[PDB]
């Protein structure tokens, strides 16, 4: 770019500007229109100790007929710089290297053709295929019904759907307030041939495309700070996972997204070294995929510390820890009257020890 | 003839480590954690059995190379695991889930063509997801895993062609999840004839425990040299310089071990393996004669691998 359109780029809230720039003719879905900018930006590659693992971003949107998957896809081809757009029957992936691959009515096509999805999903090779693949589908009946299982609704294994990193549901939920300001939004875009004023201009096609080049050129490195985060983070997120049956089975594949996700983001900020912000920014994209588918008590717990195998306690000791809490000593009386009065236990008439019942 | 003396020198002086069999199953797949006794299997599977000639007793040529089988979810090491065994071990072939007929253009006869499993004589075939496999090639596999051999008769074309290869195959439970059942078959659904004619079977389970998840992903985020290419070479010099013998001592051993083990049913194929194990084991330490303990580590194994 010339360094003054970057500066035109980087003005405040400059992300949410770039998430908005792609498609605004179709209202909402700030989400999904993050989750394909960060498919356009892309993870890292890396191939640490004979390993190839993958940077690729691969979403798979799922919906009603209606929810505007088609026209996201156009928009996807025509923005991105190597796309290679394509339906069920019409196959591609070959002349895709190095770019994206949209691909809509996958629900719509025969397992033979799926089964040799897998090996470029997982390996991104066949000759090299080295593309992001977006996928869009269908219910099997015409509408998604939330009784049955994901998979059945899907009429997909649950391997092909795990080696996609990002899935996102949408449902024509029928609200009057939102029908209504869909309605006159498409009013707008019908009758004056642009999309309706938002806060801010989205940026012209050509100005994206060259800042999603530029943001690809870099390869952040991850600092061994936020390892431990991320590790706490996954531990959460897989026994969530686990308690929940109906979750996707969150293996290897969902830390090496959730890494690729703040790799993205990191390329996206033009940052040579991920933030903690990054990998929140990932936590908060996943869950949110996911989603689519008194003195006296102080006081007590206190004198309760002193408790280890005795049942009388010395008014002095618990007195002083308690003033060392931060507590003044009428507080200490008032909390111990206070329990005294539930039976708890009793004072010794001479204040000196207190024989808990 | 490939060696020179300092390589040989070098092969006894790491033999003479007794820790270098484990030290070897560290070697092998670096990437691959806490299935140590998978890479030991591996290992001896590398080594195999020997080779014997019974043409004066009259029997036939008794099978002398080891099958593994491995069944657990799937996107679990299996695949990594079988593109590690098919790269490393030269003549290897990899197959997912057989010899053809085709015709001449010069002279209109029909010739033959080998299939992967021939073509992978002396070698090691692999094949991935051996549950989804059709029934013929299933019931094809039997001759192939039992007497080494395989015989065509179709369209007036009678042929047998030898077949010395090792099958190591994944599999994947019906349930796609571990239900709690009693026997393989219950969650695998595989005839009785398939399972007795594997010699090992493992089952890959992701154990609900923390703090293995914990291990998992720091092993991921973290994500020897000096051993696999010296193996390589070590393995082919064991296979074509010794050949280990059985023994009085294992003799006892092994009829003590079957007799116990069929009271907790047990078939002499499951005996034979254990003769190939133990002679495997035999080749790991390059001892030319069979003791007890390589029998009582296939004993272990065993066991183990029952228990688990």
């Amino acid at each position: 770019l010339t360094r003054e359109e970057l500066r035109q780029i980087a003005e405040e809230d400059f992300y949410e500007k770039l998430a908005a720039s792609i498609a605004p003719e179709i209202y909402g879905h700030e989400d999904v229109k993050k989750a394909l900018l960060l498919l356009l930006v892309g993870g890292v590659d890396q191939s640490p100790r004979g390993m190839k693992i993958r940077g690729n971003i691969n979403i798979c949107l799922m919906g009603d007929p209606g929810v505007a998957k088609s026209q996201l896809l156009s928009y996807i081809d025509r923005l991105a710089p190597r796309s290679q757009y394509t339906t069920g029957r019409g196959s591609a992936l070959v002349l895709a290297d190095q770019g994206v691959c949209c691909i809509d009515e996958f629900d719509k096509m025969a397992e033979a053709d799926r089964t040799a999805i897998h090996e470029v999903m997982e390996q991104q090779t066949i000759l090299n295929a080295r593309c992001s693949i977006l996928a869009a589908a269908n219910p099997a009946y015409g509408r998604y019904n939330p009784r049955r299982s994901l998979e059945q609704n899907i009429q997909l294994p649950a391997a092909l759907l795990s080696r996609f990193d990002l899935l996102w549901l949408i449902q024509d939920r029928p609200d009057r307030d939102n029908d209504l300001r869909l309605a006159q939004h498409i009013t707008y875009v019908h009758q004056h041939s642009r999309q309706p004023p938002s806060q801010f201009e989205p940026l012209d096609m050509k100005l994206m495309r060259r800042y999603i080049a530029m943001c690809r050129e870099k390869q952040p490195m991850v600092p061994e700070s936020l390892a431990d985060y991320i590790t706490a983070a996954y531990v959460e997120m897989r026994r969530e996972a686990w308690a929940s049956k109906d979750a996707t089975y969150t293996s290897a594949r969902t830390l090496l997204a959730i890494l690729r996700l703040s790799t993205a983001l990191a390329r996206l900020r033009m940052v040579d070294v991920v933030e903690k912000e990054d990998v929140n920014e990932a936590i908060r994209l996943m869950e949110m995929s996911k989603d689519s588918l008194r003195p006296a008590d102080v006081i007590f717990a206190t004198v309760r510390e002193l408790v280890s195998g005795g049942r009388s306690v010395r008014f002095s000791e618990a007195e002083q820890r308690c003033v060392s809490r931060g507590f003044t000593p009428a507080q200490f009386q008032a909390a111990l009257d206070e329990y005294e009065e539930l039976n708890v236990w009793q004072v010794n008439a001479s204040r000196t020890r207190i024989t808990f019942v | 003839k490939l060696f020179s003396e300092k390589r040989v020198e070098l092969l006894k002086e790491l033999s003479r480590k007794p820790d270098i069999y484990e030290r070897l199953a560290s070697a092998l797949a670096p990437s691959i954690y806490e299935h140590e006794d998978i890479k030991k299997g591996i290992l001896l599977q590398l080594f195999g059995g020997t080779r014997k000639d019974f043409s004066h007793t009259g029997r036939g040529k008794f099978r002398a190379e080891i099958n593994i089988l491995l069944c657990g979810d799937p996107g679990t090491s299996k695949s990594q695991l079988l593109q590690y065994v098919y790269n490393l071990v030269p003549r290897g072939q990899y197959t997912s889930g057989t010899a053809y007929v085709m015709k001449d253009p010069e002279t209109r006869q029909l010739v033959l063509q080998t299939g992967a499993l021939v073509l992978s004589d002396n070698g090691i075939c692999c094949i991935d997801e051996f549950d989804k496999m059709n029934e013929s090639t299933r019931s094809v596999l039997h001759e192939v895993m039992e007497q080494q051999t395989l015989s065509i008769a179709k369209a007036g074309i009678i042929c047998q062609l030898n077949a010395r290869t090792s099958v190591l195959a994944a599999a994947n439970p019906i349930e796609s999840q571990w239900n709690p059942k009693k026997t393989t078959i219950e969650n695998i659904q595989l005839p009785h004839t398939l399972l007795s004619r594997f010699d090992l079977i493992f089952l890959m389970l992701d154990p609900q425990d923390e703090a293995y998840d914990r291990r998992l992903a720091h092993h991921l985020v973290a994500l020897e040299l000096l051993d696999m290419a010296v193996l390589k070479d070590y393995i082919a010099y064991a296979h074509s310089t010794i050949m280990p013998r059985l023994s009085e001592e294992a003799s006892q051993a092994l009829i003590e071990a079957y007799v116990d083990m069929r009271k907790i049913g047990a078939y002499p194929r499951q005996l034979e393996s254990l003769i190939r194990l133990a002679e495997a084991h035999a080749k790991v330490r390059l001892s030319n004669k069979v003791e007890a303990i390589d029998v009582e580590e296939a004993k272990r194994l065993h066991r183990e691998a029952l228990k688990q």
